[PDB]
């Protein structure tokens, strides 16, 4: 109306629980695509 | 071994080489005269077969 207006709503589930080094501790993950530490990129140069 | 069963891989590269190398060699005169009997001479020639 003239003086209430209504807001739906969905959580960004990545902000809010996401945050510093949350991602790097989980394990035995299968991973798809990513970025890599240099270290990491070295091994994985071949192949890409 | 054999099935389509294995995950997409693009990464061959040489990895190792063994070699069985010819390190010495053999020779062999193959004529067609007797070398092991009497040649003849200049002149005398004796040409055995």
């Amino acid at each position: 109306n003239d003086k209430v207006c209504e807001l739906s709503l969905v959580p960004d589930v990545v902000m809010t629980y996401t945050q510093g080094n949350v991602l790097n501790t989980l394990n035995n993950v299968n991973v798809i695509r990513q970025h890599y530490t240099q270290t990491e990129y070295e091994q994985n140069l071949e192949q890409i | 071994r054999s099935n389509n069963d294995v995950l997409a891989t693009s990464t061959m590269r040489v990895h190792a080489i063994k070699s069985e190398l010819f390190t010495q060699l053999e020779y062999i005169l193959t004529i067609g005269a007797n070398l092991r009997k009497s040649f003849g001479t200049a002149e005398k020639p004796k040409f055995p077969s």
